[PDB]
């Protein structure tokens, strides 16, 4: 039998007001021989009816993925509202229904420190640059580095790990040679998330 | 007032 | 049928040679109409006979739960030896094989560093202390903090993160009362990997 | 020489 799987939106899309998000639903294990699938959405219960069916995909397993797709409005899943989408189709007994929203909790606002690189690593090639951005929730972040307005792309960033109150924190790292750092260049660490002011912070970091 | 992303408009308040 | 979970010992049972590593082949779903299980170990194919099997536990969900424990020297599981545990039982078509040892790779030394709270966390109740380890491999590693030899709780560590060399690298957070690091206490990071010397560092960090 | 942890003896070359 088909198995449904419905994904949020991503989180620089509910964040920027330049993008769209979306609720993607999900379906896989579909049969060559009954793929016709109908989609039924809610929206707090109240039936919506502007999603789209994504083209058909063969999967070459036997069987069919077919994905439906409903666009949001950035305040609606900001404020918690959930989403409910119905999958049936002739071989399942009856219809499946998952739901998926924003992570219940009061939102906090996530404090991002810039950490320069420790004087033992001076002898090294390259030196790590950190940013530590801590007591958000939800989880839900987007974190980025630049030097004059370019986009630094050299940096592995922590998943979220839940605090001891509740709230999360995580770590990014920016490798850079000792030459830039040593010249006095301007780095930068940007930071995403729903309860900053404007969803946005830039924290510098040079001497 | 607003904030940007790289030239990209975030958000406004 | 029953099904069957091998797992490595700890990072710090290897390391400390005052402990003792184990593998525990841990055997689930087992029935009550056939709960005798067989085991047969093996240690780079070669069979040994001095693993002992923990008392059988009631699941409460119509199932068994057995397990066997293979101890294993110190040296025997860094030089990086295969483990297998063969499980058999009568409800079972054939004998199920499972394979577990250490991450394969040169391994590499952590480079530990400790960084300071950032002059802007002083405004909050309590502050971060940071300790980035990186160029670590395998990602087996244990990271501790403590001050005037005390041990100090009050810590999260990120999972190892993957990096760019294909090393792995990781930051520990321990949180402290403001008044304790403005009063030039001394804390330290200790970690343990195989590759430092004698598998330990400890790194301090103060104002 | 050893290492020690925390009193605990961790390895010696
Ligand atoms: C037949 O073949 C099918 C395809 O197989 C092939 O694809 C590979 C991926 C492999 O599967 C390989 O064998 C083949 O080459 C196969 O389908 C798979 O079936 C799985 C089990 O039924 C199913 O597992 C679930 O996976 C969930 C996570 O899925 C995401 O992540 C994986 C990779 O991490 C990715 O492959 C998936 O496509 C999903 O990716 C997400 O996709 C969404 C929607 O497109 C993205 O979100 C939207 O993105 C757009 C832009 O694209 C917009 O931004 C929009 O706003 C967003 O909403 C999202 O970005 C993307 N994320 C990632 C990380 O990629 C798990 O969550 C799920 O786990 C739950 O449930 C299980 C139980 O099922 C529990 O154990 C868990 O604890 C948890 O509760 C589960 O594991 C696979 O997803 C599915 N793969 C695909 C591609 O559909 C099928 O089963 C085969 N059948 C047979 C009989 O052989
Ligand atoms: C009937 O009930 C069974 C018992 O379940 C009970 O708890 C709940 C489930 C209740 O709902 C209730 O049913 C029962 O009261 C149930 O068994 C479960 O079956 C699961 C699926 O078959 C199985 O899942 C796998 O879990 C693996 C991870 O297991 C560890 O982590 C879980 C969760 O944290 C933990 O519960 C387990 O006990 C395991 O914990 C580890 O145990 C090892 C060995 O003891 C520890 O290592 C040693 O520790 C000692 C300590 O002194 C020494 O240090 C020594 O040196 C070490 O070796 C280890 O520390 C400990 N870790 C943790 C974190 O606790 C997954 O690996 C596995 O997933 C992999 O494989 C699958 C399939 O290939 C993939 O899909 C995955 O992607 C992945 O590759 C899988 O998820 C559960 O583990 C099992 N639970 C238990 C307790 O055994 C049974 O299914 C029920 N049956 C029915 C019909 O209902």
């Amino acid at each position: 039998g088909p198995s449904v799987f419905l994904f949020p939106p991503k989180p620089k899309d509910t964040l920027m007001i330049s993008r769209t998000p979306e609720v993607t639903c999900v379906v896989v294990d579909v049969s060559h021989e009954n793929p016709e699938v109908k989609f039924n959405w809610y929206v707090d219960g109240v039936e919506v009816h502007n999603a789209k069916t994504k083209p058909r995909e063969e999967q070459y397993n036997s069987t069919y993925r077919v994905v439906s797709v409903l666009t949001v409005l950035h305040q609606d899943w900001l404020n918690g509202k959930e989403y409910k989408c119905k999958v049936s189709n002739k071989a399942l007994p009856a219809p499946i229904e998952k739901t998926i929203s924003k992570a219940k909790g009061q939102p906090r606002e996530p404090q991002v420190y810039t950490l320069p690189p420790s004087r033992e690593e001076m002898t090294k090639n390259q030196v790590s640059l950190t940013c530590l951005v801590k007591g958000f929730y939800p989880s839900d972040i987007a974190v980025e580095w630049e030097s004059n307005g370019q986009p630094e792309n050299n940096y592995k960033t922590t998943p979220p790990v839940l605090d001891s109150d509740g709230s999360f924190f995580l770590y990014s790292k920016l490798t850079v040679d000792k030459s830039r750092w040593q010249q006095g260049n301007v780095f930068s660490c940007s930071v995403m998330h729903e309860a900053l002011h404007n969803h946005y912070t830039q924290k510098s970091l040079s001497l | 007032d607003c904030a940007w992303h790289l030239g990209e408009l975030v958000w406004c308040t």
